[PDB]
Order: C-alpha cells, then sequence, then structure tokens
C-alpha cells in the first residue's frame, strides 16, 4: 500500500537504483538529493520536487512511475536497431542520418524508414513543436483513420502542415505542395527537412552560446578547461583531428562530470584497432544518449571523422557546465 | 567550402558542386501553369511546377521556357528555375558557396548583369563568376587551341582559340538550334497527318526528333532511297497508345543544319559557318583549327553529324589541309565539365567575384572581371 | 450544428446528416394524388402522398414527378418534397442546418438558381451548396483522377477529372436512363399481349426491371439462345396474384444503353460516350482516365454491366491501354455518400453560401459560388 | 472547251465554269441516309441523299459531312458529291472540261494524291489543277501583297504574300471554324434550356448562328450589357412552331475565334494568330501587310469582326504602322472568283496536269505541278 513504501518513497529508489540503494540516506532530504542525483545518472528528470519524499505527494509519487519505467523499458534500447547500420537496405545514408535524429529527438512513434515515416502531419508536427512552434491541436486529428474519415482527412491535416512553416515563412519551401505527402516526391520530401535539422543544430549553437552561435574556438577551449580537470589525456586539438582514438578522452570528460556505471575495463590505451573503434562508436553514444545527450550524429563518425557531427557530445556536455 | 557549376542553358538545367566529374541535377528549364479548372477541394492549391513534376503533368498546365535563344525572357519563373535547382534538386544554402554560371556569346550584356543582381540580392551568394560556354567545353577537352560548335537547344556558335587565346572578330552565332528543328518537325509531320499542337505535345515531338532523326551522309541520296523503298520507315507510340510511322522525315530535320532555308533562314550551314570563321583567322593558325574541330550540345549528338562535317568541311578545305572532328560521347554536359575543372582551379580563387566588389562597382562589375 | 447532404435524385431522394456512411432517408420523388370517390366520411381529407405513403396507397392514386430529366418541373411538389424530406424524414429544423446540394451538369441555370432562392426564403437555410453529383462519385472512390459515368433515373452523364480538375469541353451529357429504359420495357412488354398504362403500373415494371434485366455480354447470340431455348424465362407476381413470363426483355431493355435507336435515338452508347469522351482529353491523361472508369447511379446496378463496358472500351482503345473500370457494391449512394464527405471537411467550412452573401447578390450568387 | 471550277468546302460545295463571276451552283456538302424503318411499297428505295435534297428530308436522315477540316475523311461519299456537282447541279461530261480543284495549306498528302487519282480514273478528266484557296482570295482582291486570312466551316488559315510571293514558313493555320462554333451554340444554347442533339438539329443551330449572331467590339462590356437589359434579346422559330430567344450567346460564340480558350484549346485567336503570322516575315514588308489584311471564308461574315479584327491588331502594333483589313461582300465565293480568274488567264494554261503525265507519273505529279 501507498503508506507502506510508498509515502516515503522507499521503493522508487531502490526502481532507480534498479534502472541506473538510495533508500540508506534515512532522511527524506538526503534522500531526495540521492534522487536528484539518480536523475542526473538517468535524465528522467522533468518535474520532480522535494515534496514528492519530504511530503509524499502521492500526485507526484504516482506520476513519476512513468519516467522510471517508460525511459527504461527493461533497456529495449533502440540504438540497439542501428547496431545493424543497415538494418532496413537501399535507403541512402542522408535518409538514414536524418531519420536518426528524429529517432535521437524522441517522437512518439517509432521510425521504420524515411519513405513511410512522415507519411502525416502528426510527425511534422512533431518536428514543428521542436521548433516551438505553435500548433492548433483543434485543427489535429487522429491516425488510425476509418473509410469515413480517410486519406482525404488526413489530406486535410498534410496541407494545414504545409500552411505551417510558412507561416514564419524563411524556409524557401514554397515549392512544396500541401498534396504531395501522399504523392511521395523524393527531392520533395528529402527538401522539406534537411533544412528543419539544419534550423534545429542552429537553434543548439544559438542555445549554448552567449546569445548568439557558437564558434569553433570557444567550443574547444571550454571542453579543455573541462579536460583541465581532468587532465589524464592531454586536449582535444582540432576538429580536423584523424586521430579519433581521442574518442576515449570525450568518455573521460564524461567520467569527470560523473563517473558513474562506466566500463573503463573496456577502455584500451592508444593503440587502438578498428574493432575497438567499432565499440567505442557505440558505447560512447550509448553512454551520452542515457546521461541525457541529444545526440544527432550517427556513431560512424568515430571512424569517418566528420567535424561537422562531433559537436552533439559537447553540446550537452555544455549543458553540464 | 565548395563552388556550385549551374549550365542555364536553354532546354536543360545542368548543375552540381565543383570536382565532380558529372552534373548532379539535370532537369527541363520549364515552368507550368494549369489550364483547366480545378474542382476537387484542396488540390488546387499549387500554381506552379517547375522541374520534372511539370513534365510529368503537362497534360493540365501550360509550358513556359524562361528561356529562349539564350536570352532570358521571365525573370520570374527564372527566379523560380534558381529556387528550385538550389534548395530542392542540390538542397544547400546558397549564401555559403561561390557559384559559376555560364552564358553564350554575342548576348546582350545586360542578361549578365541582370543574373549578376540576382544572385548577389535575391541568393546573396559570396562570390560568383559568368563564362562563356565554347570556352569550358574546351577545358573539358584537355586542349588549348581549337574551335568549338556548340548547339544547345537555343543557339549555335562558333569560338576558335589558340594556345588559351579567342579571337572575338571570327565568332560567328547562329539562331537556329534544337528548338527550331523540334518546330520544323512539327511543321513536316503533318504532311503525314500528324498534328501537334499545344506546348505538351512539343514535347512529344521533342522525344520523336530524339529517338528517330539522324544526319545523312548524303541528302539527295537518301531522299532517292526514301522515295524508292520504305526501308527508312519507323514507328513511334504515343503516350496514349496511337502508333505513328516517318521514314523521310527522320533526316529531313537535321539537314536544316546544313541546310536554314528549310525554315526560311538565310544564314549558311554549320560546315559553312565553321569555315568561315576558320577563314577570318590568321593563315598561320588555321591549319591547327583544322585538325581541332570540336563540338558539343545536345543537337550535336545526331547519328552521322560528325561524318558528315567531317565530308562538308573536307570539300571546303585547301586540300593540303587534314580535317580532324572531335565528338566525345559525353558532348551532352561538356559545358558543365569544363567548369568543374574550371572552377576546381586553385588558381581560379582569386577570379571570382566577391560580394565586397559588387558593393562598390554594381552589377557592371561583371564585364570587368569576366 | 451539422450539415446536411440531400441529393434530389430524378426518382428517389437521398438524404442524411455529414459524418455517416449511408442516406438516412431514401423514398421515391413522388407526389400522389386521389382518382376516386371517397365514401368513407373523414378518411378523405388527405388530398396529396408524397413518400412511400404515396407507392403503398398507389391503388387509389395518381403519381407524378416533380423532375423530369434533373430538371425540376413542378416546383410545388419539389417543395412538399423537401418539407416532408427535412419535418417527416429528418424531424430537423433547417434554419439551424447548412445544406448541401446535388445537380447533373449542362443543366438549365434557372434550376439551380430557384433550388437557391427556395432554401434561403422557404427554409431560410443558414447557408447551403450546390455541387456536380458526378464530383461526388469521385469523392466517394478516395481518388484524385478517372472518368466518372453518372447514371440515376433521368439522366447519363460522363466527366472527366484529372487531379481534381475536369475539362468542361469534354463532357458528356445523355438524356436516355432509367426511366427511359422503364417505358421501353412496357411497351415491349406488349409483343406478350401483358399490358400497363397507368402511373401505378410504372411503378411495378419498375420493380420487374430492378429484378429481372440484366445486360448481356454479346446480344446476338444472346438473341439467339433465347430464340432457340427457354431456360432465359422467368416469372413475376402482379399485385392480384397473376403471375407473367419474360425470356427475352430481361436483356432487350438494357441492351438500349448500347443501342439508343431502340427507342429511336440516334445517339451512341455509354461505352461509346465514355470513348469519345476520352478522346476529347488531351492525349497525355488518356491512358490514366482509361485506368478510372467510375461507374454510379442505380441504372449501373445492372449485372454485367461492367463486363460489357470493359469489352466494348477494349474493343475501341488502342489494345495497348489497359482498361480498368471502377463499380463498387455501395454504387447506388456514391453520389450522397461523397457529398457526406466533402461536407464534412473543414477546409470546405468557407465554401458554403451564407444567406448574407444571398442578401447581396440574389440567387444568382450560385453561378459564381459553386 | 471550257475549264470548270470547283471548291469543295468542309461545309459548302462551290462550283462553276471559268470566266463566270460567281459559282453556279451552292450546295450543302453532306450525303444523308434513312434511319427509320419504311413502311410504303416503292418509297424506300432510295439508299442516300447528297444536296439540298438531303437538307430538306433530314428529319428522317443522319446527315454526314465527307470533309472534316479541309480533310476528306470518307472518300465513297465524296465520289458521290463529285457526281452530283459534275451531273447533277453543272449537268456536264467531265472528260471533255479541265478541272480546277481547292484545298487548304499543311494539308496531309495523300488527300491531294488521291483526289488527283480520282479525277483522273474516276471522272477520266483532260486535265486538273489543285489550288490553295488563300492564293485564289488574294486573285479575287485584285492584289499580289498582302496577308490573307481565311476561315470556312473546318479550317482557318492564314498566308501572307508580297508582290506575288509567298512567305511558307509563315503560313499558319487553325483548326477552328464555323462548325466548331456551331457546336458551341449548341453547347450554350442549353442554358436557357434549349435543346439539340441530332445532326438535323446541329443544322438547325447552324442556321440560328447564321441569322443571329455578331462580334462584339469590346466583349467584356457587352457582356456586362447583357447582364443588365434585355436590348440584346432576339427570336428565332423552331421549324415545329416553337419560337426561342439569345441575347448572350449571340456574341459569346464567335468570340471562340478570339478566345479559344472557351471550347478546350490552348492556341491564340486569329488576331494573334495573324500578328505573329506577319512577325514572322521580313521586317521590310511588314508595313505592306499591315494595309493588306485580306478577308475571306463564310465564317468571316459575322457583324462586327472586321472592326474587332482591325482594333486588336492594332493592339498589337507598334501603333506608327496603319492597319487596314479587306473584306468586300463577296467574301463568301472569293475562293470560287480567284479560281475562275486563274483558270481564265492564257499564262495559267500551261501549268495544268495533263493526264499524260498522270499516266506516266502516278498520283504523286501533283506534288511537283502544284
Ligand atoms: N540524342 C539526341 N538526338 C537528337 N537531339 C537531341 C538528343 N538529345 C537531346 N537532343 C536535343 O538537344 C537539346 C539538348 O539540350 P542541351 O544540349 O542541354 O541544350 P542547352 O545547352 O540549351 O540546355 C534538346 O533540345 C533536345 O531536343
Ligand atoms: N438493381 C438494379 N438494376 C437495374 N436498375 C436499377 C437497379 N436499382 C435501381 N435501378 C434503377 O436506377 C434508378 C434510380 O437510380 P438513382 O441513382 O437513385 O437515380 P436518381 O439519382 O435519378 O434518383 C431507377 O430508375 C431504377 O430503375
Ligand atoms: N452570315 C454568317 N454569319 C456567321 N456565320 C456564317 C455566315 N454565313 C456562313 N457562316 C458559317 O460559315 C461556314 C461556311 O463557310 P464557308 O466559307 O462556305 O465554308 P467552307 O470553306 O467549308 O465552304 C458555316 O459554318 C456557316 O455556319
Ligand atoms: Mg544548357
Ligand atoms: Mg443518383
Ligand atoms: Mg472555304
Amino acid at each position: 500500500n501507498f503508506s507502506a513504501d510508498i509515502k516515503d518513497s522507499k521503493a522508487y529508489f531502490h526502481l532507480l537504483n534498479q534502472i541506473a540503494s538510495g533508500f540508506n540516506e534515512t532522511d527524506d532530504l538526503k534522500r531526495a538529493e540521492s534522487m536528484l542525483q539518480q536523475a542526473d545518472k538517468l535524465g528522467c528528470r522533468q518535474f520532480v520536487t522535494p515534496a514528492d519524499v519530504v511530503s509524499g505527494n502521492p500526485k507526484l509519487n504516482l506520476a513519476f512511475v512513468a519516467n522510471l519505467f517508460n525511459k527504461y523499458p527493461a533497456l529495449t534500447k533502440p540504438e540497439n536497431q542501428d547496431i545493424d547500420w543497415t538494418l532496413l537496405e537501399g535507403e541512402t545514408r542522408e535518409e538514414r542520418t536524418f531519420r536518426n535524429w528524429m529517432n535521437s529527438l524522441g517522437v512518439n512513434p517509432h521510425v521504420n524508414h524515411l519513405y513511410a515515416d512522415l507519411q502525416d502531419a502528426l510527425v511534422i508536427l512533431q518536428l514543428y513543436e521542436r521548433i516551438k512552434v505553435p500548433v492548433d491541436w483543434s485543427k489535429v486529428n487522429k491516425p488510425p483513420y476509418p473509410k469515413l474519415g480517410a486519406n482525404m482527412k488526413k489530406l486535410e491535416n498534410c496541407n494545414y502542415a504545409v500552411e505551417l512553416g510558412k507561416h514564419p515563412a524563411k524556409f524557401s519551401l514554397v515549392g512544396i505542395g500541401g498534396q504531395d505527402l501522399n504523392d511521395g516526391n523524393q527531392t520533395l520530401t528529402l527538401a522539406l527537412v534537411w533544412q528543419l535539422m539544419r534550423r534545429y543544430t542552429l537553434n543548439v549553437l544559438e542555445d549554448l552560446g552567449d546569445g548568439q552561435k557558437a564558434n569553433d574556438d570557444i567550443i574547444v577551449n571550454w571542453v579543455n578547461r573541462t579536460l583541465s580537470e581532468a587532465g589524464k589525456s592531454t586536449s582535444i586539438q582540432s576538429f580536423k583531428d584523424k586521430t579519433i582514438s581521442s574518442s576515449l578522452a570525450v568518455v573521460d570528460l564524461i567520467d569527470a562530470i560523473q563517473p558513474g556505471c562506466i566500463n573503463y575495463d573496456l577502455v584500451k590505451s592508444g593503440n587502438l584497432t578498428e574493432d575497438d573503434k567499432h565499440n567505442n562508436a557505440k558505447y560512447a553514444v550509448s553512454m551520452a544518449r542515457r546521461i541525457g545527450a541529444r545526440v544527432y550524429a550517427l556513431p560512424e563518425d568515430l571512424v569517418e571523422v566528420k567535424p561537422k557531427m562531433v559537436m552533439t557530445v559537447f553540446a550537452c556536455l555544455m549543458g553540464r557546465g | 567550402t565548395t563552388a556550385l557549376v549551374c549550365d542555364n542553358g536553354s532546354g536543360l538545367v545542368k548543375a552540381g558542386f565543383a570536382g565532380d566529374d558529372a552534373p548532379r541535377a539535370v532537369f527541363p528549364s520549364i515552368v507550368g501553369r494549369p489550364r483547366h479548372q480545378g474542382v476537387m477541394v484542396g488540390m488546387g492549391q499549387k500554381d506552379s511546377y517547375v522541374g520534372d513534376e511539370a513534365q510529368s503533368k503537362r497534360g493540365i498546365l501550360t509550358l513556359k521556357y524562361p528561356i529562349e535563344h539564350g536570352i532570358i525572357t521571365n525573370w520570374d519563373d527564372m527566379e523560380k528555375i534558381w529556387h528550385h535547382t538550389f534548395y530542392n534538386e542540390l538542397r544547400v544554402a546558397p549564401e555559403e558557396h561561390p557559384t559559376l554560371l555560364t552564358e553564350a556569346p554575342l548576348n546582350p550584356k545586360a542578361n549578365r548583369e541582370k543574373m549578376t543582381q540576382i544572385m548577389f540580392e535575391t541568393f546573396n551568394v559570396p562570390a560568383m563568376y559568368v563564362a562563356i560556354q565554347a570556352v569550358l567545353s574546351l577545358y573539358a577537352s584537355g586542349r588549348t587551341t581549337g574551335i568549338v560548335l556548340d548547339s544547345g537547344d537555343g543557339v549555335t556558335h562558333n569560338v576558335p582559340i589558340y594556345e588559351g587565346y579567342a579571337l572575338p572578330h571570327a565568332i560567328m552565332r547562329l539562331d537556329l538550334a534544337g528548338r527550331d528543328l523540334t518546330d520544323y518537325l512539327m511543321k513536316i509531320l503533318t504532311e503525314r497527318g500528324y498534328s501537334f499542337v499545344t506546348t505538351a505535345e512539343r514535347e512529344i515531338v521533342r522525344d520523336i526528333k530524339e529517338k528517330l532523326c539522324y544526319v545523312a551522309l548524303d541528302f539527295e541520296n537518301e531522299m532517292a532511297t526514301a522515295a524508292s523503298s520504305s526501308s527508312l520507315e519507323k514507328s513511334y507510340e504515343l503516350p496514349d497508345g496511337q502508333v505513328i510511322t516517318i521514314g523521310n522525315e527522320r533526316f529531313r530535320c537535321p539537314e536544316t543544319l546544313f541546310q536554314p532555308s528549310f525554315i526560311g533562314m538565310e544564314s549558311a550551314g554549320i560546315h559553312e559557318t565553321t569555315y568561315n570563321s576558320i577563314m577570318k583567322c590568321d593563315i598561320d593558325i588555321r591549319k591547327d583549327l583544322y585538325a581541332n574541330n570540336v563540338m558539343s550540345g545536345g543537337t550535336t549528338m545526331y547519328p552521322g553529324i560528325a561524318d558528315r562535317m567531317q565530308k562538308e568541311i573536307t570539300a571546303l578545305a585547301p586540300s593540303t589541309m587534314k580535317i580532324k572532328i572531335i565528338a566525345p560521347p559525353e558532348r551532352k554536359y561538356s559545358v558543365w565539365i569544363g567548369g568543374s575543372i574550371l572552377a576546381s582551379l586553385s588558381t581560379f580563387q582569386q577570379m571570382w567575384i566577391t560580394k565586397q566588389e559588387y558593393d562598390e562597382a554594381g552589377p557592371s562589375i561583371v564585364h570587368r572581371k569576366c
């Protein structure tokens, strides 16, 4: 019952330790601090306050279980689908990269492939959310759709979406037709989306910058200054640095922020091999994602050296700054 | 970063990035507007169709080419085309790349100036450059001396170069190219009762021309051959399932290239124009010109064209000269190819027109820098 | 609140709310008046009968259709019908509901204007609209391209649409429909000696037509089969208990759709009308139309109609085209279903004609809005 | 002896003798066949009707025009019409007269060849000739310089001539003529509830057109005038005694000559067609073409047409050239009059295709001698 192990939030700490203990803090406020630390190691914080434990807030107690379980459903990580780099075949790499971006951003329907994915407004509308554009949900409807209430009502939503975006305009999207989502023209398809992702990244730069787009120099400078707190590795030198083995140092920087549950027995010295690099590519991504990083890059950057993507990690790092 | 090569022909749009061996996007240079009554709600929202979508749905649209005889006649639609190519076909931000553009010779200068203004003010590109198309063709060939015969959809022009230098006084241009041949084919298709009148039918007949026409080596012999036997007849299936048959027009159309009076034109044939251009040059370089005759453009893709030109110019030569025709398979893109080459050069990077320069000298700067 | 979809068909009235999958009410478009002495006090006070009441009591009534060939010929009776519709069949207050109305193309304009005035003044509807019936048929199919063949009780018309656009010059209309088939069946039934001359007898013949007739795939060998054997004959029972028998009339009646000369009409068959409508279209969309042939209306409910059309249109097509006919089970309500669909759309809500606009433009407003 | 002049138009047949100032025989170019069951012995033996007797008995006949758009589509009926012309209307033996025929430009070659073969092998004429109708029209005007606009029942075409020389590359043809206007009028007659379906009713509508239609000098204000007042309304009496009234379609039908979009065609109007034909000619002769715009054919007989043409061309002209249109009252027979003039000239007598030349060269001789 609630008064047994829930009024004190006793079970939640064991749950948090299961998905990462905690109950040993012996005091409600110390336990809540432990909960915040566990959240720092898990990323599930959306609404947590000390009243959940100190005052035993039943609304908070009943609400936070969703954050605990939905984010960690038996650790069924969708990236372990991407570990099959071509889990589907025939799609171009660029499309795969955009798909990954949407996957990282938590769009509620799951990704399958770019041609089937985004055949509806709901997708692009979720995108519109991430760009903070307001949405008239009253004009937004349902997905299953019967013979009555068919693709035509879908079309209502679809062209609605094209009025959207062109509301603040500037995205040069005039050529896009409101009926073409059903049509699915390939270049039209890619056109309407790539700029979106670019815009988002621009937003990221502005967000982590000092009121403007962040510059390359301050990136590595802050990284190294943080690295100075953990300088077992020398530094990061350039975005064009071929010695991608330095990825281990990215993880060490992570360790600097939080040493929790990392595998440095998995970690190997600078004389790495390509298999180690493949291992690293996914492992680092996983760690970052679980910490809370909205990782936009594909793991291949650890073997392909793409300067344009690496900033993804440093973003969340600066956020922790 | 990387420069952009856009070859804005009269008939086809050719574009891509520097350093590549082929253009990434090739599509017709047309704009289509609906020509009938929209009746289903939501469907009629689209006023314009630009690239290959215009061709597919041509059945309900009126087709306009923004370029005729290589002069941009509709400037708003040209903007539509450039927007389309930048954002849709290549999907890049023009503010981040220098761009290379092409032009035919003997053109009105304001055409050049306006395209400059557009690039710098609508797209505000970092830098740009405009080049003559035949020059790029030569660049595509790896040679430094020769006369280039260029024939795309709207203009035919000849340019000679010796050791990297052109000779402008001998430059000759003929407003006679593929589109006119198409119109003439329309004209003569009625003789068998085949009628095509609309802009959409024009594409059908252009396809017809591109698939069934050829260059005879002897016009009178082939005319007699057709007059005697049907061995030259060939058949074509129209989009609705109708099949038509031609065997005489398959060559009467390209002959206009050597007989412009067919369409009432007074100008001389391509062989003769080439020859006269050669005769306007120094007697000392003509021999080298005779050995390097370079052709480019889709209208230069007819079967037998190289041999016919070989024979004709041999007939015009002092007979002690050697006549050599150069006709690579990639003729269709030699312009864009030479452009990619040129733009990829480290030395060219100082030849770009920068926005700063434009901001002071206005659009006129192009006449100085190009 | 919610909208109303009333398809005043030539012989049948189809109606209901927007959002439902079937017209809530369906009844004959008739008015009856007594023709005999009312011998009982109090029972004869009712001067007119409208819906199924008219049909059930037809034994003592003279029946009339206010609409013929899709033109409203009796407006007062039509008003009776609309009153019955809304108040007795729907039991709704029209002042609270916008209303969607239907019409065949190529109709006299005054028909449309008068129904407009009626709705806004007699009924004072908040808003309304008049749409072409075949368009609704296409809405019902979920397509945006195809040709619709619609055949009700008064008119048979052809409408081609490509991508939500129609071609008015290619629209075909034929004043030959089910009522005509019924009258011709009445005529031919005299050769066996059966006679039907009164208005109620016509209803009986209509039941027979809807019960025993069919379209022959090839009429000639069918006539031969009926001439030799008797397997085609079938029997029907009259209300008094008499039985009649027919074998040959079962298919000679629907054949007039393909041979209008049976009733002396010079016009060509429905297949031929379809094909010619196709040929009036731009060559570039004919293939898709050939693939999208939509049937609609109670008359097209004959068994074998689609196969016969398939055969015939194949016989006319260039044989490379893939002929396809679409014949859903709910053909009898395709128009009304499409209307419900359309009324259900938020984007359509601004397309209504409000009474306010009418108060400015009079009934002529319909020609601009619809 | 003397030459026969036969102008075979799409709608009307003009025939006579050279040197006469008017055709001796003018009758419709039709063939009629019965479409009903004959019931009186000895009356149904006649299988076909050709001349004005077909027109008078059209109520029981189906009417076919052998020529459509200046193309002979049925040759057996064409032979019937030629037999009627020679033996019934003119009552002469063709074996004793050289014969001059007419044809439209941009026609298929088989048409001219087959008429040559028919004349030599069926009617066994001694000599023949095929002339261009517009050229004959210039002869009738007593001129050697000007651009001719010929408009009959099937074809509209333009031919510029300067000092006796044609400019074939500037000849333009439009398949829009009086028959199409008749069909359009039929379409728009239904707005008021008038219906015409039968080929005989088509002739009825053609009569209505020839009587009540005129050309508006400004279409947009004539529409407003008709919208606000009934002053333009006019009445017509049907053969059965019914009376119809039209007041808006009178100018809507002929406006199609300037707005072919009304019938769904992409092409431009007659005024722009003529202007383009002129702009295709040499800049030196354009003033003379502007001052000599010759009209011909029955379709050019509408009231107000010459004024509208002068106004539209003036709008298209550089405002310095004066614009003059020549429209003689004998416009309906200008082609035939010019034919009689040409056949009467002594310098023309060496230009007949003699039957000996035909016997040694086949039907293709007409291409070389005409
Ligand atoms: N195989 C072919 N045979 C004959 N003509 C062709 C062929 N391919 C293309 N053409 C014609 O050549 C033109 C090709 O356009 P292009 O050479 O790109 O001209 P532009 O440089 O003006 O765009 C088209 O007008 C087309 O009609
Ligand atoms: N099963 C059937 N077989 C043949 N004819 C039918 C059938 N059902 C209905 N009809 C005919 O269809 C007509 C009614 O069709 P409908 O589309 O409702 O016409 P309207 O729109 O004019 O009311 C009637 O004349 C009837 O004869
Ligand atoms: N006064 C008139 N007003 C309008 N149209 C006319 C007039 N007279 C004749 N027509 C039309 O002109 C056509 C016949 O013209 P004509 O030049 O004789 O044709 P064709 O060249 O085929 O003989 C018919 O379609 C007829 O309707
Ligand atoms: Mg080009
Ligand atoms: Mg119906
Ligand atoms: Mg004529």
